[PDB]
RNA sequence: ACUUGGUAGUACACUACU
RNA sequence: ACGAGUGUCGUACCAAG
């Protein structure tokens, strides 16, 4: 209701208004108070400010287009020179920055292990293994630095012949399950654990192992470093352009493929094989024999020893005294692992060290990446110790899954290419799987742009490598990998003219072949070889997905960090002074271009819609209340800024840095500093914490800052209290070189934000149902749209310029003359900028959304004036630095020479830094787009002035994203070449980003011909492009390690996902059992392991228990990809079908099959079949047994797993939770949480909701935190503490299992263990019993109630393979008409809603639509007898306690609507995007399409179905009124007679129609019906040949058809074979009344015209003609040939209007020539003659 | 969808639902394989092919037709054009069967003398006796319905309806793996997925 | 510096865009 | 030694003799 008066005298308001000019300041102040709902006209502001900015923006646009005669064609090519010089200049820079080391002996271990052959003579029992090693440790020969140590340790191992005694010892041990008991010369205290023997190792000896070799103590403690203890010094990097380093890497490289390329002397037999040998076979017998080549090698054997050791290392890192050791052992006999005492591997931030053991018979023989200590002599044959290795969980997890990983990328780059070998391979991907430091993510990183950039036509990569590339090069591996770069750039540019485009088959209506040729042509990056373009982009793009994520130290890039941010803000403040240029200065916006592109920007968007404000409201819940937004009732961090001492306190220490030392605490000890410390060191330290957005949200409403008014209000409320804004960062962790800066701020600044980008979010062109974080599949469609056009524009326009050219240079072939008029024609270019912005959010002018706020006309003048002064407080946030960087800054002490952080915080006086013009990472998303969006309207504008300065065509399209942006240009010209317009065009995208404060990053930016690049998405000339493997490996190192059937479902989505981008069929099916394998490994369940559940359930093998049951998927490829997660349910049902269906009904559609169950019987099922039928009866359709507790749960919290093992509830993270205490004093209360249980039994609604006011909002989140699922979603789940946990504590109790419907602790413990969790399925299962009826129920809602698993069923039963086809035409596809496969319409969650407040019309719903998913919901609940079990074990359970239980009662409504939110959410599919080999038109196009794609690798079938796969049912049938029955009919009639015409021969055509009219039948509907729906229509002039042939046309049809002459009829008598490219006859009819018209001619020379009329004179003829030709008739008749012209005759001509319409008349001779004759004297519009007309 | 329409050995309904032979391209339609024109196939008991052509129409198709572009990547656009008198899809029809089954009868020879010959009639009858004991996979029926043509070509489509099955099905696995494979034709992929589908078939029985 | 004993579950970790 | 790094860190911690 009122404004903001404070905005006015602003200080940030001030400095931006004494900026502009002053008719610009009146202009803002005028913008800001105009009411568009109390003007003449809501346009009013806006065109007045476009008026009065119109001369400078035309000024400013036609300069820009008028240097397209300046440009010189000399563009930034990457060729070989540019690229040399930028590697100088790098090679300067980075010898600058490191450290350079030429000595070998530098260089960091490649791979931390070594590795030997197996000897098969040797025998693999521990103890014997034991024996081998310590007798030839003993026997070292010769005299080095540790020998004596190595002898010691191998003397203080041995157990002579007590081999026995040591085995009885060992399991005496582990049977009960400390004191060293002396075996022979030996302190065993466990199974290969022994104890440092002091009389058996000298003392000094001792010492240099443990010290030296090992680094166990070796240091200072930290509280008694000095001055000259702590290291200065650059990072020491090999020479990488070193000519003896190379040579050695080559070396090492060269001995590895020697070593590992040989044979195991075994036979493949593994997980993979056994489970899916056969379809990996099917699908491609090269890819089975390629990965049982793999398997073969010495490569696989290597890395799987390295696995299974490690996890060995791991298993026994839990308890080490300070005086022991450990053997780690493998299925190696010759490879075992000395393990040094250390910190418990479950504790914080523990390292694990260790040193690899190999005994091989000959030197040299030796498995050496860079990490080998010594080989010495011993009896019988020589023994490696390589050098001791610490490492952290992470790494140590990435090392555990490498042989995934390692298979995967053998895979990928082999796929398909005769042409490499697989040694290579191998080579290279074992020497990147097995990478776990930063010097080659500082390589695969850049790899990418460098070669992308170099292999384009243009790029500003010299300068990229020169400025920014900076290679990390500690290993010789990174040395060899920079070679490798190095020569890829050098050839990138001179092999890019070995690409070329396919023959394009176009038919006026879609494009069948485009793309780029498949020639293997281009050299291979990585290894030796040949490779397509598409191979090509693969070997690019897809390193940079094998790195690890996480690999940054806090302690390094915390501080790296705010050195980047506190850099670019003292940039800003001390360089940056003028905020409007107009010499496109950086940093800088034009203020007047900025004003009129935003103004006509607007006006064209607004103009669109006119109800914009209400769209914003309803769509963003503006009007609602706030606990009814997703956002702000989330389990996501928030900040509070207040005074938490209590909260943050977690003997006395000074701290280390002198300048914060009082003169009383220097008789004291140094130690790490803390909160206390911290707090009592700064002076003017802003305490602050982190909670969540609920428990925020709770607090808020609690102490009454939050109402139960609407959103909207509370934010413009705010935007005027919260005055001061505070953030905090956090390094996001990502596999880049280098990190993120990520912000965090508080709840009100995420109101204020909100409501902005909600604003501005409805205005932009993006997919609101779609995030900016990931962006959809969708956009891969919308590319391929782009090119098509864009081709198409290139084929129409450039043929219309050069017809005459090619028609005379023809008659001419059959000479100087001919080349003199073939440099005279048009020519055409395609261009495509791929373009990022260089710091989108931190360099970028605020001030100019203010202007964006000022114009918009669909605010009130108090609603601008309050957002301006949010905007201008969050001008003057401050940035919180985090504790951890304050301790890390505060125990230096040694200054830093140049600190920006101790300058820019006042010598740590304070932890805030002010940021002026850097808006937060993320938070203007939509704004920043939308004037991304106005700065290429801008640029476009500038091309088209430019183009139409040379006479010709242009098309210019752009995509923008956040930053990124895409940018095609089509141009057609015969002025000048080819390379002055790309340079024109490329300098001024950059001048145009420039001009609205934006800038084109040099790393990411360049421009190709032939190649769009979207986010993550590529078109290659019209067909789409997408590096699936990127969705493949990242299946394999990215692990929540939630559980079994979490992480299998996860990366079989990610399979799918793949699959959607076109992974061949045989790269999937590996996919999938790289995925079951790695699951299976990570939690015990292969063949003979602790959880195997092959013998605890009625299967023969894996194949037959449910994924969610730890069994394997069994499925077609097909079923997969659509549908996901659900395949298996669905695949089994249609096995069970086929099985039990009388081979009467064995072909039929998959209802009718269905319609027969009845006729079954139970007693003939198989306890399989049996045992998977109650489980889809009772634990998917229903909620028998809960997989936890369910108190607490919400409707969503139940997902489609049975055995979910418990994770961490963090005490910490819990307790900073304001409502946590609330819940625990209610819990801790006489009647508190009856009274609440009593409270949600009242209003079962807040069990689907979660309150949607304060009272039932505060009410559900102390419900909620009963939970026990709940309380771990706010825990910390550590990915690497997960990981531990299946190794360390494989035997504890973690499932919650608590059977049918209620029948010092460690910090994950469940009830009972897997194997306990499947007996007590299995007995609980089996007092269950199973009905023909209850198969009936599971077949009705499972398959016949979604029509999607009807139609995915009905392909799988009717298929019938065809003829082999090959690939050219890739394309994007949607399914056609899949709101037809929709049997609910809206969201689980608001048809829960719906369904729990009973009311169709809910404040989010459709209520017509909404009516229809209601039914369907109480349908389901009442053919599954839902409601009625539920009252029924109620009452039951009531009358046997005596009194109602709440909490009863509770459980079950909560399995109830956890149950009926889960089959809601089974209906939806979400089937995106497609890439397959043909265009799908309908909806069996599209399944056809799918099915035959997903069958072999090399080739695609064309699949055809017996019957109609998608039949008529409860969403196609219905939904259908009079209109679509009559549409249908048109289409039928319409396709039967072409098809009649084009197929039947001309004596048969009348009787084949009466057969298809009276006998057959279209869409489940008769023809015959049809036809008498058509008959009895008012279109039956539309059917006018088919009523004739009949005989049921009428004198009144025919009145009926020539009465339309009123409005100019225009018929063709036949169509055009090409419209749009002019080809086919042309023979068009108009006619009115007294005049008509009937035009011939062919191709682009319409022969003659004749003209009859009533009156023959001049007027009549003139007017005639442009009431005709006037007409929407579709002929151009500009693209037709000018013809010459006779005295006496007239001609139709036509002449141009608004430069892309025309006008058509009918002129005469003299006319012609009088008017085009005075028209020369006086751009050129000329009368042009066309045709000919007789009159 | 409706009952079968029989006008010689060709089925009109079953043309309906030939997707890749509704082209309106005389190059496509001629270009085809025996594959896609097997679907069409429903003689019981014809000895000739050239009946039901009659019932296919006359006039003139489409034909393609190339021409290069004049822009920086050069490349070639291929539409459609009106053809000739002698384009038709019957013209297009009847030059797919002269090439397709000569090609099929050179890739089914298994003799030294020819596609008739007793040993190859043999072989043949054990292909199809193959598939009338195993159930039919999704890579039989097209063999065998292009087996019917080419014997109805060859003028013995009586010595098709007259096989009789002759089981031992480790016979098979040899008989099978010793069967040669084509390297020119379509049927370069289509037979081998035969084979490996059936051996498969039987080992799993 | 050395010996013995005792203690230790996670990076207490995490944003915007649905 | 190993991890990190042109930011001082990790390289277990505590007590006793
Ligand atoms: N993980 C993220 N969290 C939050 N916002 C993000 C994230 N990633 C991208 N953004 C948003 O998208 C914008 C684009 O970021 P992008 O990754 O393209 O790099 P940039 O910050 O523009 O810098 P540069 O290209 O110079 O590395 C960011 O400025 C930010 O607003
Ligand atoms: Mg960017
Ligand atoms: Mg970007
Ligand atoms: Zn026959």
């Amino acid at each position: 209701k009122t404004g903001c008066p404070e905005f006015w005298k602003h200080p940030i308001y001030k400095e931006f208004k004494m900026s502009m000019p002053v008719p610009e300041r009146r202009l803002f102040e005028e913008s800001v108070k105009f009411n568009a709902y109390e003007s003449e006209r809501w346009n009013t502001n806006l065109v007045k400010i476009r008026e009065y900015t119109k001369k400078d923006y035309s000024e400013h646009i036609s300069k820009s287009a008028k240097n397209i005669f300046l440009a010189s064609g000399f563009y930034k090519q990457p060729n070989k020179n540019e690229i040399s010089e930028g590697w100088t200049l790098m090679v300067e820079r980075v010898q600058d920055q490191r450290e350079i080391s030429k000595s070998l002996h530098d260089q960091k271990p490649s791979i931390h292990f070594i590795w030997g052959a197996h000897n098969p003579g040797n025998s693999n029992n521990a103890t014997f293994k034991l024996i081998l090693l310590s007798k030839s440790l003993q026997s070292i020969k010769g005299i080095s630095t540790y020998t004596e140590a190595f002898k010691s340790l191998g003397k203080m191992m041995d157990i002579g012949d007590k081999a026995i005694e040591y085995e009885e010892f060992c399991m005496s041990l582990k049977s009960k399950a400390l004191e060293p008991k002396q075996i022979n010369n030996a302190l065993v205290l466990w199974e290969q654990q022994f104890m440092i023997n002091n009389d058996l190792i000298d003392k000094s000896e001792k010492l240099k192992l443990f010290k030296n070799f090992c680094g166990i103590g070796k240091h200072k403690q930290f509280k008694n470093k000095m001055l000259e203890d702590l290291e200065v010094s650059k990072p020491k990097i090999l020479d990488f352009d070193d000519a003896n380093m190379y040579l050695a890497s080559l070396t090492m490289m060269e001995q590895s493929k020697k070593i590992l390329s040989k044979s195991n002397g075994l036979k493949p037999d593994n997980f993979i094989l056994n489970e899916f040998g056969s379809r990996i076979k099917d699908a491609n017998k090269e890819t089975y024999d390629n990965m049982h080549k793999i398997f073969e090698t010495g490569y696989w054997q290597c890395i799987s020893d390295f696995s299974t050791l490690m996890k060995n290392i791991l298993s026994v890192s839990q308890y080490n005294r300070h005086n022991t050791f450990r053997i780690a052992m493998c299925a190696n006999n010759n490879v075992f692992a000395i393990v040094f005492p250390s910190a418990d591997i479950k504790t914080k931030k523990a390292t694990v060290v260790y040193s690899i053991i190999v005994l091989h018979k000959e030197e040299e023989n030796i498995f050496n990446p860079g990490c080998l200590h010594g080989t010495f002599k011993c009896m019988n044959g020589y023994i490696s110790i390589s050098r001791a290795i610490r490492l952290d969980k992470e790494r140590c997890q990435r090392i555990v899954s490498s042989p995934g990983l390692f298979l995967t990328t053998c895979l990928l780059f082999k796929h398909d290419n005769p042409t490499l070998v697989m040694s290579d391979i191998m080579n290279f991907s074992i020497y990147t799987s097995l990478s776990i430091t930063k010097s080659v993510l500082s390589l695969t990183e850049p790899a990418r742009y460098m070669i992308m950039n170099s292999l384009a036509i243009s790029s500003n990569v010299k300068d990229y490598i020169a400025e920014k590339f900076s290679p990390y090069t500690k290993t010789l591996f990174s040395v060899y990998m920079t070679r490798l770069i190095k020569n890829a750039c050098f050839d990138a540019y001179d092999q890019r003219q070995r690409v070329q485009l396919r023959d394009i088959y176009l038919s006026d209506y879609d494009i069948t072949q485009k793309g780029i040729k498949d020639n293997r042509e281009l050299t291979s990056i990585w290894f030796p070889g040949s490779v397509t373009l598409k191979e090509y982009l693969t070997q690019i793009y897809l390193p940079f997905y094998f790195n690890a994520k996480g690999l940054h130290e806090k302690h390094h890039v915390m501080v790296d960090l705010a050195k980047t941010i506190l850099e670019i803000e003292c940039e800003q403040r001390e360089n940056i002074k003028e905020i409007w240029s107009t010499n496109c200065t950086k940093q800088t916006v034009n203020l007047k271009i900025l004003i009129h592109s935003l103004c006509k920007n607007l006006l064209a968007d607004t103009s669109r819609h006119n109800h914009l404000r209400n769209r914003i409201e309803n769509r963003n819940n503006f009007r609602r209340s706030i606990t009814t937004i997703s956002t702000f009732t989330s389990s996501k961090s928030c900040l509070k800024i207040g005074d938490f001492r209590k909260e943050k306190e977690l003997r006395k220490m000074r701290l280390a840095n002198p300048m914060f030392v009082t003169d009383e605490q220097v008789c004291l000890e140094v130690g790490h500093c803390n909160y206390e410390m911290l707090r009592n060191a700064m002076p003017n330290y802003t305490d602050y914490i982190s909670t969540k957005v609920f428990d925020r949200l709770y607090e808020l409403l609690d102490k009454k800052v939050l109402t139960d008014k609407p959103v909207i209000e509370q934010i413009m409320d705010m935007m005027i209290d919260h005055k001061k804004f505070y953030f905090t960062f956090f390094n996001k962790g990502q596999k880049t070189s280098k990190d993120r800066e990520i912000f965090v701020g508080e709840y009100e600044a995420k109101m204020c934000m909100y409501a902005v980008e909600r604003i501005a979010k409805e205005r932009c062109k993006l997919n609101p149902d779609e995030m900016i974080s990931e962006p959809g599949d969708g956009k891969l469609k919308v590319l391929e749209q782009k090119s098509e056009q864009e081709i198409r524009f290139l084929v129409e326009t450039t043929r219309q310029k050069n017809r005459e050219i090619d028609e005379a240079i023809e008659a001419l072939a059959t000479l100087g003359k001919i080349e003199k008029l073939s440099l005279g024609k048009a020519k055409g270019l395609k261009m495509e900028i791929n373009a990022d912005m260089s710091k989108w959010s931190a360099q970028d002018v605020f001030y100019k959304y203010f202007w964006l706020i000022a114009l918009d006309p669909i605010l009130y003048p108090q609603e601008k004036e309050r957002i301006l002064y949010f905007m201008c407080n969050y001008m003057d946030k401050e940035l919180i630095l985090p504790d951890e960087l304050l301790f890390n800054l505060l125990d230096q002490k040694v200054a830093y020479q140049n600190d920006i952080i101790a300058t820019m915080t006042n010598q740590l006086n304070s932890n805030t830094v002010l940021i002026k013009r850097n808006w937060l990472q993320g938070n203007f998303n939509y704004t920043s787009s939308y004037v991304h969006s106005c700065a290429m309207s801008v640029y476009k504008e500038i091309l088209k002035e430019a183009i139409t300065l040379l006479d010709g065509s242009i098309l210019v399209n752009s995509l923008v994203h956040s930053d990124d942006n895409q940018t095609s240009i089509t141009i057609v010209q015969d002025k000048m070449e080819n390379d002055k317009i790309i340079d024109f065009a490329m300098k001024e995208f950059e001048r145009a980003c420039l001009t609205f404060g934006c800038q084109a990053n040099m790393k990411k930016t360049y421009v190709t011909n032939c190649i769009k690049e979207f986010v993550s998405l590529f078109n290659l000339y019209g067909e789409p492009f997408s590096i699936y493997g990127r969705f493949l490996l990242t299946s394999v190192g990215d692990c929540a390690y939630i559980g079994p059937y979490e992480d299998l479902a996860s990366r079989i989505s990610s399979a799918q996902t793949a699959i959607k981008h076109g992974c061949p069929p045989s790269l999937a099916w590996v996919s999938i059992a790289i995925s079951h394998w790695m699951t299976s490994l990570t939690y015990n369940m292969l063949p003979g392991q602790s959880n195997d559940p092959i013998d605890y359930f009625p299967a023969e093998n894996r194949k037959d228990i449910p994924i969610e049951l730890n069994g394997v998927l069994d499925a077609p490829l097909s079923m997969i990809s659509t549908v996901g997660l659900e395949s298996g349910n669905l695949y089994f049902l249609i096995k069970l079908l086929s099985k039990y269906t009388p081979v009467m009904q064995k072909r039929e559609s998959v209802v009718n099959q269905i319609a027969e169950v009845k006729n079954w019987k139970v007693e003939d099922l198989t306890d399989n079949e049996i045992f998977r039928l109650k489980i889809l009866r009772y634990l998917v359709l229903d909620a028998e047994m809960d997989p936890s507790d369910i108190m607490g749960e919400t409707s969503d919290m139940r997902g489609r797993s049975i055995l979910t093992p418990r994770k961490f509830t963090t005490a910490g993270s819990l307790r900073k939770l304001y409502s946590f205490s609330k819940y625990q004093d209610r819990l801790s209360s006489p009647g508190g949480m009856v009274e609440l249980f009593t409270y949600l039994l009242e209003k079962p609604e807040l069990l689907v909701t979660k309150g949607e006011d304060m009272k039932d909002y505060m009410e559900s989140v102390i419900f909620r935190y009963n939970s026990k699922r709940f309380k771990e979603s706010l825990s910390i789940q550590n990915p690497a503490q997960l990981f531990i946990e299946q190794i360390l504590f494989s035997h504890k109790p973690v499932i919650d299992f608590s059977g049918i419907r209620d029948k010092k602790e460690p910090d994950i413990l469940g009830k009972v263990t897997f194997t306990e969790a499947y007996r007590l399925l299995m007995r609980d299962l089996s007092s269950l019993e199973l009905t023909n009826d209850d198969i009936q129920v599971i077949y009705s809602y499972i398959i016949l109630n979604d029509p999607m698993m009807i139609t995915i069923a009905n392909t799988h039963i009717l298929s019938i393979y065809g003829s082999p086809q090959r690939r050219m035409g890739m394309s994007c596809s949607t399914m056609p008409e899949f709101r037809n496969l929709k049997l609910i319409h809206h969201s689980p969650a608001l048809v829960l809603r719906a369904y729990s407040k009973n009311n169709p019309d809910i404040q989010g719903a459709d209520p017509t639509e909404m009516a229809r998913d209601l039914v369907h919901l109480k349908e389901f609940v009442e053919n599954t007898n839902l409601e009625e079990k539920m009252k029924v074990r109620i009452a039951m359970n009531e009358a046997e306690k005596g009194q109602r239980d709440i909490v009863f009662e509770l459980k079950e409504m909560t399995r109830f609507y956890q149950v009926c939110y889960e089959y809601v959410k089974s209906t939806e599919h979400k089937i995106k995007v497609f890439i397959l080999p043909a265009k799908s038109y309908t909806t069996t196009d599209f399944c056809s399409l799918m099915q035959g794609n997903l069958i072999k690798d090399k080739e695609w079938y064309t699949v055809h179905y017996l019957k109609q796969i998608l039949s008529g049912g409860h969403k196609a049938i219905m939904q259908h009124n009079a209109t679509s029955e009559q549409n249908i009919a048109f289409e039928c009639f319409k396709l039967i007679t072409h098809f009649a015409d084009s197929f039947i021969d001309s004596l048969s055509r009348s009787a084949f129609l009466q057969l298809i009219i009276d006998e057959f039948s279209y869409k489940d509907v008769k023809v015959s019906k049809l036809y008498d729906i058509i008959k009895n229509g008012y279109n039956r002039t539309d059917f006018i040949p088919l009523l004739f042939r009949t005989g049921d046309l009428r004198q009144a049809d025919l009145d009926k058809y020539d009465a339309m002459k009123s409005h100019e009829r225009v018929t063709w008598n036949d169509w055009q074979t090409s419209r749009h490219l002019d080809m086919g006859s042309i023979n068009l009819t108009i006619t009115g009344y007294n005049r008509s018209i009937t035009i011939i001619g062919e191709d682009n020379k319409l022969t003659y015209a004749e003209l009859c009329l009533t009156r023959k004179t001049p007027e009549n003829i003139t007017i005639s003609g442009r009431k005709l030709l006037g007409s929407r008739h579709g002929l151009k008749f500009e693209n037709m040939s000018k013809i010459q012209t006779y005295p006496g005759n007239y001609y139709i001509t036509y002449r141009k209007k608004d430069r892309h319409q025309f006008v058509y008349q009918i002129h005469s001779h003299e006319s012609i020539t009088r008017r085009n004759e005075e028209h020369m004297a006086i751009i050129y519009n000329e009368i042009t003659p066309v045709c000919v007309v007789n009159v | 969808e409706g009952p079968p329409i029989k006008t010689g050995l060709l089925d009109l309904t079953e043309l309906m639902k030939s997707q890749d032979l509704l082209n309106l391209n005389y190059d496509n339609i001629r270009n085809s394989n025996l594959i896609s024109f097997s679907k069409l196939i429903c003689c019981e008991g014809s000895d000739n092919i050239n009946d039901g052509l009659e019932f296919l129409s006359d006039d003139p198709m489409n034909f393609t037709e190339g021409e290069a572009i004049h822009s920086t990547p050069i490349f070639n656009i291929y539409y459609s054009k009106r053809g000739e008198r002698h384009m038709t899809y019957r013209n297009a029809i009847k030059l797919l069967i002269e090439r397709e089954t000569k090609i099929f009868e050179e890739a089914f020879t298994f003799s030294e003398n020819g596609f008739i010959s007793p040993e190859n009639l043999g072989c043949l009858e054990a292909v199809v006796s193959l598939i009338k004991l195993l159930k039919t996979n999704e890579w039989s029926t097209v063999i065998d319905k292009c087996i019917h043509i080419c014997l109805i070509k060859n003028g013995m489509d009586h010595m098709y309806h007259s096989f009789d099955v002759p089981i031992n099905w480790v016979m098979f696995r040899e008989f099978i793996n010793s069967l040669p494979g084509t390297d020119i034709p379509p049927w370069n992929v289509m037979t081998e997925n035969f084979k490996k589908k059936c051996i498969a078939l039987i080992n799993s029985k």
